[PDB]
């Protein structure tokens, strides 16, 4: 039974489970590489060693927290469990082959892993450019393994990305338009266009790689005619959609989250809340080259993608300002979960405001390869695409459990992970704009002051991490079981109850025109 | 939200056990090696 | 001569065929004025633009694949 | 139920496929550093295994249990659609390579395309036979599934018959030609986008001929109606982009960049 | 206009057969509104609150015109002033009277 | 219909590719392999290949294909 | 009846303040850690030819 | 250099970078003023007890939504397209160096007249001298004249690299196989210094850049001593 | 398949201290690689 | 041939309980045996590969 | 008796004021930081630049022993 | 020119149950929207269903976004809470 | 009133302002006194006592407004428990710098530094506002 229900799944909740378990595992990861990298930083010298183990521990970062750890929690996890629900489905499109995007994510990580154990790693950037990334300058296995761990996971997006789209399109009751589905169904509808779109034109750069490094082709090597500035090309086009994937599921939930806890039945301005996705979604695809404006580009190009980053800001202007708007006039639940969104509303806008002072070409150069990067991407990640998560996460899991968190630690919990992420990534605008480059073991002593700082702001972050595990801990223990949820006429995901039956929607929802 | 009392309440003491053992358990293994860097 | 001029040919932050068709050019009015016994000075212009951009490893590996017989561009 | 969609047995196919992908991946990293084929051919081995299981399942699922409504065969059509995209942004990447190193060509080629000490194939020889092989082979697949439209089961067969046999043709033409090639794939960029390129689209012609033939024995089998036969549409749907990625090939690599 | 909105909803409170379900439907509507509910809509719904042998939710109704009105101290007292005439008519305690405020 | 689609593969189509084979036949014939030359964008060795002595390509043709070293 | 909140609330606030203080005063004084502070009107330059 | 507790950027070494700098001042100031606005109005929405949670109708709000974003971009935009442009217009160099990014030190070429070449590595910590600078000082300082429009051609004889020197507004990437062009010019003689700004293997921390602005006729005599 | 709160998860919830132990493992384990790695890249 | 698709709908609807990868019979049995032990066997036998490849 | 108090549009008329607020506010904010960072800098810049003289800054450097060229 | 069977003849299971249903006008597998009715006590929209409540979403006026969801129980009919439109379950 | 699992899909009870009626009585079984209040309530109201009209409110209602707008002491505890696991962070902080940290560079020595801020007031780092902007050459001291 146990073998069945948990390797064979064909069921959207417990796939969804399995993706939120697997998430919460590969955060812990992490969260200790990222300790690791604020170790070596938080005193000036050498901790470790020299940068080639750094830039190991800072690239399975990266490709941890994005790809074993936001990607299945968002998307593998809220997306299984809840899109069927919102949408009246009885599972996925392909509840087989969901089974099997789930099941790749455990031997992509062990590819990870092992890339990390054999040789002295892939420290190569999460980016794996060449030449550095090349079969001299990384001779061994380490970066192949790293080519194939990201194969595996993109093999795995792609079907779930088929799998969205077609359960989205396909399965809503008959009476149902697209214009009468859920924001969080939407955002996960654009995410997987994207995924579909962009994954595809990764594969091709990194085999590309692959075969630069195994079999004497030269995409990337002048000496063969080739170019490293191509990969770049690549790798970005998919790189840029990769980080709207990241945070428009976090909108979706966050645009959830928002309308419950403001006691309204719907969120404000629905028609530009899909409007601004999709524009987000579209704009995504054309600004790649934002992350090469030091290799040596024409000036028109370099003003082209300036204007058209900076463009994305209207779309994601109209949701922030249609959150505030939600929020006005409601009857205010000041729940942990509340709490996580309008974190994740004031900080997401910080980050998106820090790139677009770096969409400025002739500032970036100045500020790219530098903190001040560094800082944008963790405003928009740890406090935007994680602050969303935490919200949804805290939001349903007694949904997902049948289970109550204790509200007074969630709210301690966020109190504490606020201050910590704050105090690491604030003075880090300081360090870049004073110059400090990224991918550093170590810095000159000018930079020590906010370099110690936001060591100890990653300790505070380690402190809300570990209660966050006792807080999940204590649910389970106390076992206080749900009775009443409010609002269930605008979600109808809690209507079958906390948890839901394995099999829901068996007879369909009734909706006339 | 409403919610049944606990089925199985967790004590004030209960509470403090879980939350030792869990924070050991992060801070223990790493402890022991960053402690021992220089032994490597 | 203080260094070379700005190119119309090459306006661009990549400067790499600028380097390239000044060693060309450079190589091919020498060999045309080596043929006829004519005067290498007249080739002067070419040799200080490409010896001004060029790295010195790129000059030096062209010039050994020259004499190799392994230079792919024509001269 | 009381709805018309799938609820499907659960399955050990996923987790088969996923050690499958673990075992060729971790394979090719044993093939290249550690001198070994044994988990790589493991791994290709559990990849066919589950393949064959798998989709003789969908197989059963449908023709034999009555699972494929029409909202589900309306889901299957979205779902290949959605793989054929993916798998055009894949072939996106290989071209996209091929344009950039060709329109730019560096100093180290002679800053000419073809570079120096290339000498391309005849675009008008085994080039152009292949181009009319793939194109006469969409117009063979077209009638095959007229006739199966239309209760013809003698005809639907003889032309999936010469489908598959122009397929088999292409694919040993482009085996000859591989190896009639005075450049190679470590010919620079010109050897490494023509082999990368072209050779990812054979492996999709083998796979288009492999499911062709799938079509082929159903269809021996009568496993198709005249109005129920996805299996068949989404065959002929990829043959057709299989189709469409040799004719851009053909203009931009063999034509174009000669 | 504001003197045609609160006609429509004195309307809806005084149709002599309102059941149980349209006094609920109209008290938990009018209370998404912008404002405090003018005493004659009020007035309206006690009635039907009345009609229906509701005691009950009459209280509850004078207890969200108070929620509604915030921080404006003024409206409240000014609403029971108006509607003591009613509040005597009917018997109907104010929350005050039945600490309920406590 | 059928009957229209089966007319172009036998009377479009399959000529087509009987033309185009006549022409292929009549062009065959090996043409004469060039000086080999020792450019360094050609005969690219990075690594070993994983297959044979690590040098030669996998489809490797005798008669036209040179090692780094030249013709075999 | 008087919850966790109104009987720990007062005790809870003062103890973890006075902690929070006084362990974070000791860490950034008095184990040795170098801030690294400006030498703006705190350093008094040294000859270093 | 950077200085200890610094906020912004080192100060302007040349023109461009002091156009960079009032550029993002005026950035700066739309960032503060739109982050405080979104902060405000969210504490605005969560301090009243008032409700009105019924349809709210969101076409006109989103005129103002979509123009108001629109006008501030073309006011960042519009300088920001200026100082792109002025960067890349037509200068006339007086003298061309180029730099050879290398796992982990710079080379520099000084080629216009005679063949000077040298290598530039970082001083170790266990060799300053006393008052020099831990990671930032170099053997070989790359000398140059004041004053003077310089051609900078950047390039690498192995994996990627990145030339910079943020008092001088310069950041340009080391590409094997590319010869990338920036356009130097200090206002000031001094030692302006800049750090590797492309990861490339175990010594990328340690790969520093140091310019020495003199003017013209000291830079002369070090050339030709350095031949 | 078992259904309700504490039965639809690849864990047990029946007794809090074991399940105290299975977390601990977990999260702990997921938590203590990277050191660990480090460790054995050290160790050559 | 002969059309034998109706044999083959009545053996896959059979009342048996069985999931549709068992349900052909003990031959099904036995290929999923292989296909789960080489599966299983394969990837024990990658982590040897990789304690192997983690050491010089 | 009591006065009868304004009823309606509460939530709205209290946004209008305070967005008007805000308004003024950033236009306070920006006149502010024109003068308190922009114009400071523009005017450090333009003051230090004045009667500066390159020549005697390099003999002040070269004098201190800073330079490997002089 | 024949031997290809027709769905008529070899369509089984579910697929043949929505076929045979759709030649006699019905629709027991829930592919097609029902049609509202005037909504009143008098002329309530008719849910089927096979159990004794079925979830209800009413799209109270046409083209909103906001989907209105509750569970209709056997018995007296219920009132949409946003428009009061009324349904009626027949199990 | 008992809500049990087993009721979540049947019309439910809640206390929230923005809801104030209820889609059922907080109380449905009525005892004999409780049936015989209900049959009083038909009357006037004006022969209510204050304690029937408060036992009608809570058989209807569970909490009254002021009841479920309560404020309450928890921030107390959180923001105290907050201070405490940040305080706690500070300990792993310590035992980092004693265990974990060895010594910094030298050039964080006192006469290190005191040579280095000369040289680089020599140098005239950030002359214009950032560092030697703020020393005085001319009376050799800090602005
Ligand atoms: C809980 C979390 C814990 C906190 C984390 C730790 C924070 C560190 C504290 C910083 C204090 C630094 C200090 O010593 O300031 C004294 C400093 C001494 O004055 P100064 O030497 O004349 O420096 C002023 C510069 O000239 C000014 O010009 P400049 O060229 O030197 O520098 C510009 C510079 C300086 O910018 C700042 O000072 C940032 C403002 C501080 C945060 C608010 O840096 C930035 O651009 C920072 C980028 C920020 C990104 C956008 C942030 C959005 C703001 C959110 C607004 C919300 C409403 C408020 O005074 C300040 O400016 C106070 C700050
Ligand atoms: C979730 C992740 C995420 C998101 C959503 C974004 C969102 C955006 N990012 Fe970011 N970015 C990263 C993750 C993200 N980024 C990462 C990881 C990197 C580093 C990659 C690497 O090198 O490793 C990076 C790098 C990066 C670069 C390259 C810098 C460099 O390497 O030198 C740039 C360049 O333009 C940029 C710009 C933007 C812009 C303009 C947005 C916009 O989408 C932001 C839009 C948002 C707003 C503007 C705020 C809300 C709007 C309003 C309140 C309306 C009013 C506002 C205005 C009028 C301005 N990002
Ligand atoms: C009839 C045409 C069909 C050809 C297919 C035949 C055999 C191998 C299969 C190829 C699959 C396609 C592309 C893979 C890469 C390279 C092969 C390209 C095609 C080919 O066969 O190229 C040959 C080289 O093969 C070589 O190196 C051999 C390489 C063998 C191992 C390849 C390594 C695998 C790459 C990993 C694939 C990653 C894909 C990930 C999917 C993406 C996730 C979404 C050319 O021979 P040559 O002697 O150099 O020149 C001819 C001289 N007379
Ligand atoms: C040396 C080569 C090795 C490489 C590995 C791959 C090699 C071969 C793979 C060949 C693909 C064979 C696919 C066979 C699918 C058979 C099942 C099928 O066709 O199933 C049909 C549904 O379609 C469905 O699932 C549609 C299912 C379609 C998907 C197939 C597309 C190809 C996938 C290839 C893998 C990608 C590799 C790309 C490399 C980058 C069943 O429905 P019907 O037909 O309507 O029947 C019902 C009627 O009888 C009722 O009256
Ligand atoms: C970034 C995440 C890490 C955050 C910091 C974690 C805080 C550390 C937690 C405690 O860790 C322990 O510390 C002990 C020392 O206090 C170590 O004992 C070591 O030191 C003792 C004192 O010398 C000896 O008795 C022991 O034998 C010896 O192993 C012990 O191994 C280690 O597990
Ligand atoms: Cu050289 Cu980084
Ligand atoms: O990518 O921002
Ligand atoms: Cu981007
Ligand atoms: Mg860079
Ligand atoms: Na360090
Ligand atoms: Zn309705």
């Amino acid at each position: 039974m146990f073998i069945n229900r948990w390797l064979f799944s064909t069921n959207h909740k417990d796939i969804g489970t399995l993706y939120l378990l697997f998430g919460a595992w590969a955060g812990m990861v992490g969260t200790a590489l990222s300790l690791l990298i604020r170790a070596e930083l938080g005193q000036p010298g050498t901790l470790l060693g020299d940068d080639q183990i750094y830039n190991v521990v800072v690239t399975a970062h990266a490709f941890v927290m994005i790809f074993f750890m936001v990607m299945p929690i968002m998307i593998g996890g809220f997306g299984n469990w809840l899109v069927p629900l919102m949408i009246g489905a009885p599972d996925m499109a392909f509840p087989r082959m969901n089974n099997m995007s789930f099941w790749l994510l455990p031997p992509s990580f062990l590819l990870l892993l092992a890339s990390s154990m054999v040789e002295a790693g892939a420290g190569t950037g999460w980016t794996v450019y060449p030449p550095l990334a090349g079969n001299l300058a990384h001779a061994g296995a380490s970066v192949d393994l790293t080519i194939f761990s990201l194969h595996l996971a993109g093999v795995s997006s792609i079907l779930g990305a088929i799998n969205f789209i077609t359960t989205i399109i396909n399965m809503k009751p008959p009476a149902m338009s697209q214009y009468q589905t859920p924001l969080f169904v939407w955002s996960v509808m654009i995410t997987a266009v994207l995924l579909l779109l962009s994954l595809p034109v990764l594969a091709a750069g990194i085999t590309m790689l692959l075969t630069d490094r195994n079999l004497n082709t030269t995409f990337f090597d002048p000496a063969g005619g080739g170019d490293p500035i191509l990969y770049q090309h690549l790798f970005w086009f998919f790189g840029h959609p990769e980080v709207y994937i990241l945070i428009l599921p976090g909108f979706g939930m966050i645009s959830h989250i928002v309308t419950y806890y403001s006691g309204k039945k719907e969120p404000f301005g629905y028609m530009g809340m899909v409007w601004a996705m999709m524009s987000i979604g579209f704009l995504g695809f054309i600004v790649w080259a934002h992350h090469m404006f030091t290799v040596g580009m024409d000036v028109d190009t370099r003003a082209y993608f300036t204007s058209a980053t900076m463009i994305i800001a209207i779309p994601t202007g109209v949701k922030v300002f249609s959150w505030l708007a939600t929020l006005h006039g409601g009857n205010i639940k000041w729940s942990p979960a509340m709490m996580w969104a309008l974190g994740f509303i004031f900080l997401f806008t910080v980050g998106g405001l820090t790139g677009i002072v770096l969409a400025n070409s002739s500032l970036d150069i100045v500020l790219h390869d530098t903190y001040y990067v560094v800082a944008h991407f963790h405003y928009v990640l740890s406090m935007g695409a994680v602050f969303a998560i935490m919200g949804g996460f805290v939001h349903w899991f007694p949904l997902f459990s049948g289970y109550t968190l204790n509200d007074t630690w969630a709210k301690i919990h966020f109190a504490i992970m606020f201050v910590g992420v704050n105090m690491t990534f604030f003075p880090q605008h300081f360090l870049g704009l004073s110059g400090m480059p990224r991918r550093y073991s170590d810095y000159p002593d000018a930079y020590t002051m906010w370099n110690t700082i936001s060591s100890m702001g990653s300790f505070i972050s380690l402190t809300a991490v570990m209660l966050m595990v006792f807080i999940i801990w204590e649910a389970f223990a106390s076992k206080r079981e749900v009775l009443t949820v409010d609002l269930t006429t605008t979600n109808l995901e809690w209507l079958n109850g906390c948890p839901p039956p394995y099999h829901t929607f068996e007879e369909p929802t009734y909706v006339n025109l | 939200i409403t919610a049944k009392p606990a089925k199985t309440p967790t004590s004030p003491k209960e509470q403090a056990i879980g939350l030792s053992v869990t924070f050991l358990s992060f801070l223990l293994p790493a402890g022991w090696v960053l402690y021992h860097l220089d032994n490597y | 001569y203080q260094t070379a001029p700005f190119d119309s040919r090459f306006p661009n932050q990549n400067q790499t065929r600028n380097c390239w068709q000044n060693y060309l050019d450079f190589h091919r009015c020498e060999k045309a004025m080596t043929a006829k016994g004519g005067d290498v000075s007249v080739c002067e212009w070419y040799r200080r633009v490409y010896k001004s951009l060029c790295p010195i490893s790129w000059v030096s590996t062209w010039d050994d694949r020259r004499a190799e017989g392994t230079f792919p561009g024509k001269i | 139920q009381t709805h018309a969609y799938h609820m499907v047995n659960p399955s050990p196919w996923p987790l088969t496929g996923a050690l499958s992908a673990l075992l060729m991946t971790s394979g090719l990293t044993m093939w290249f550093h550690f001198n070994s084929m044994t988990l790589l051919m493991i791994g290709l081995t559990t990849n066919m295994l589950t393949m064959y299981q798998w989709w003789r399942d969908v197989i059963r699922e449908s023709t034999f249990q009555g699972h494929h409504t029409p909202a589900v065969q309306k889901g299957l059509r979205y779902g290949m659609i959605l793989f054929i995209i993916s798998e055009v942004l894949f072939f996106t990447g290989f071209f996209w390579a091929f344009y950039h190193s060709s329109l730019a060509p560096t100093p180290e080629l002679g800053g000419c395309w073809p570079p120096t000490g290339i000498h391309p194939l005849n675009p008008l020889e085994v080039p152009l036979l292949n181009t009319s092989v793939l194109l006469a082979s969409g117009v063979s697949i077209t009638w095959a599934h007229h006739s199966l439209m239309e209760g013809d089961r003698k005809h639907m067969l003889q032309a999936l018959f010469i489908t598959i046999t122009l397929g088999v043709y292409f694919t040993l033409l482009q085996a000859s030609e591989y190896y009639e090639a005075p450049f190679t794939i470590s010919d620079g960029v010109y050897g490494s986008t023509f082999f990368v390129a072209t050779g990812f689209h054979g492996l999709h012609v083998i796979i288009g001929s492999t499911f062709l033939i799938v079509c082929f024995f159903r269809q021996l089998k009568f496993h198709f109606t005249s109005n129920h036969h996805f299996g068949f549409e989404a065959a002929a749907w990829y043959w057709h982009f299989v189709d469409v990625v040799w004719l851009f090939l053909y203009v931009s690599i063999y034509w174009w960049g000669s | 206009t504001d003197e045609e909105f609160d006609a429509r909803w004195v309307t809806y409170f005084n149709k002599p057969d309102i059941d149980a379900w349209e006094l609920r439907k109209g008290m938990n509507t009018l209370v998404g509104y912008d404002l405090v509910p003018e005493p004659k809509i009020i007035d309206a719904a006690l009635r039907a609150c009345r009609r229906l042998n509701d005691f009950a939710s009459a209280v509850r109704i004078l207890e969200v015109v108070k929620d509604k009105a915030g921080p404006h101290k003024e409206i409240y007292p000014y609403v029971i002033q108006e509607l003591r005439p009613t509040l005597n008519e009917l018997g109907i305690s104010t929350p005050e009277e039945l600490g309920l405020d406590k | 219909g059928a009957r229209t689609w089966r007319f172009l593969t036998f009377g479009l189509a399959l000529p087509s590719v009987a033309l185009c084979t006549l022409n292929s036949w009549l062009h065959s014939g090996h043409r004469e392999r060039p000086a080999f030359i020792p450019y360094h964008h050609l005969r690219i060795r990075t690594k070993p290949f994983s297959w044979g002595d690590g040098n030669h390509t996998f489809f490797h043709n005798p008669r036209v294909n040179p090692l780094p070293t030249g013709y075999e | 009846a008087p919850d966790f909140h109104d009987k720990y609330g007062n005790a809870v606030l003062a103890s973890g303040a006075t902690f929070c203080v006084a362990v974070w005063v000791y860490m950034a004084t008095q184990i040795g850690i170098e801030w690294n502070p400006s030498p703006v009107g705190r350093v008094t330059p040294k000859e270093w030819r | 250099m950077a200085y200890p507790m610094q906020l912004g950027f080192q100060d302007a070494t040349s023109p461009i970078m002091e156009e960079l700098l009032h550029f993002h001042d005026h950035t700066l100031m739309i960032v503060f003023l739109i982050s405080s606005l979104v902060l405000y109005i969210i504490s605005l929405m969560l301090t009243t007890k008032l409700t009105h949670t019924s349809t709210m109708d969101a076409q006109e709000v989103e005129t103002i939504w979509t123009i108001l974003p629109a006008i501030i971009l073309i006011l960042i935009a519009l300088p920001s397209l200026r100082i792109l442009y002025m960067m890349d217009e037509i200068n006339n160099p007086s003298l061309t160096v180029k730099t050879m990014g290398h796992q982990w030190y710079w080379s520099y070429e000084y080629t216009d007249y005679e063949d000077l070449s040298f290598d530039s590595y970082m001083i170790p910590t266990s060799e300053l001298k006393p008052g020099e600078l831990r990671l930032l000082e170099v053997d070989n300082r790359v000398v140059l004249p004041m004053e003077m429009t310089i051609r900078m051609l950047v390039s690498s004889e192995d994996v990627l690299h990145s030339w910079a020197v943020p008092s001088l507004g310069l950041k340009t990437d080391a590409i094997p196989g590319r010869l990338n062009q920036t356009t130097l010019m200090s206002s000031r003689p001094g030692l302006y210094y800049g750090q590797c700004s492309e990861i490339c293997g175990s010594n990328h921390s340690f790969m520093p850049i140091v310019l020495e602005l003199v003017p013209l006729k000291y830079f002369e005599k070090w050339s030709a001593s350095m031949l | 398949y078992e259904e309700g709160p504490g039965k639809n998860i690849p864990f047990s919830v029946e007794n809090k201290w074991r399940l105290l132990a299975m977390m601990t493992l977990f999260f702990g384990s997921g938590f203590a690689a990277p050191f660990f790695i480090v460790r054995h890249q050290l160790l050559k | 041939f002969e059309n034998r698709v109706a044999e083959k709908q009545k053996l896959f609807q059979e009342d048996n309980g069985l999931p549709v990868h068992l349900k052909g019979g003990a031959t099904d049995n036995i290929l999923y045996r292989v296909t789960m032990t080489l599966c299983l066997g394969g990837t024990l036998y990658s982590l040897y590969c990789l304690g192997w490849a983690s050491f010089p | 008796a009591l006065a009868k108090p304004q009823m309606r549009g509460l939530l709205a008329r209290r946004l209008r004021f305070h967005i008007v607020g805000a308004f003024m506010v950033s236009l306070g904010f920006a006149t502010f930081y024109k003068f308190a960072v922009a114009e400071k800098r523009k005017k450090a810049y333009a003051d230090f630049y004045r009667n500066y003289d390159s020549m005697k800054d390099f003999e002040e450097m070269r004098k201190a022993g800073i330079f490997q060229s002089a | 020119g024949g031997g290809v069977p027709t769905d008529e003849e070899q369509a089984t299971g579910l697929e043949r149950e929505v076929m045979l249903a759709a030649r006699k006008g019905q629709d027991p597998y829930n592919i097609l929207a029902p049609k509202a009715t005037s909504g009143t006590k008098e002329d309530p929209n008719l849910v089927p269903s096979i159990t004794n409540k079925r979830i209800v979403g009413c799209i109270c006026e046409e083209d909103n976004s906001t989907v209105i969801w509750f569970w209709l129980h056997k018995g007296e009919a219920q009132r949409c809470p946003s428009c009061g439109t009324h349904y009626k379950l027949v199990p | 009133s008992v809500v049990k699992s087993e009721d979540y899909a049947l019309p439910s009870y809640v206390d929230r302002r923005d809801y104030p009626l209820p889609d059922v009585a907080h109380v449905k079984n009525l005892s004999a006194s409780q049936k015989a209040l209900k049959e009083k309530e038909k009357a006037s109201w004006s022969s209510l006592s204050i304690d029937e009209k408060v036992e009608l409110y809570r058989l209807k209602f569970k909490e009254s407004f002021a009841e479920m707008n309560r404020s309450t002491n928890e921030w107390k505890t959180v923001v105290g428990a907050a201070m405490f696991f940040i305080g706690f962070t500070a300990l792993l902080l310590i035992w980092e710098k004693h265990y974990v940290y060895g010594p910094i560079p030298h050039t964080f020595e006192e006469e290190w530094v005191a040579k280095q801020t000369k040289r680089m007031l020599d140098m005239k780092v950030a002359p214009i506002q950032g560092f030697s902007a703020k020393w005085d050459y001319d009376k050799n001291e800090w602005k």
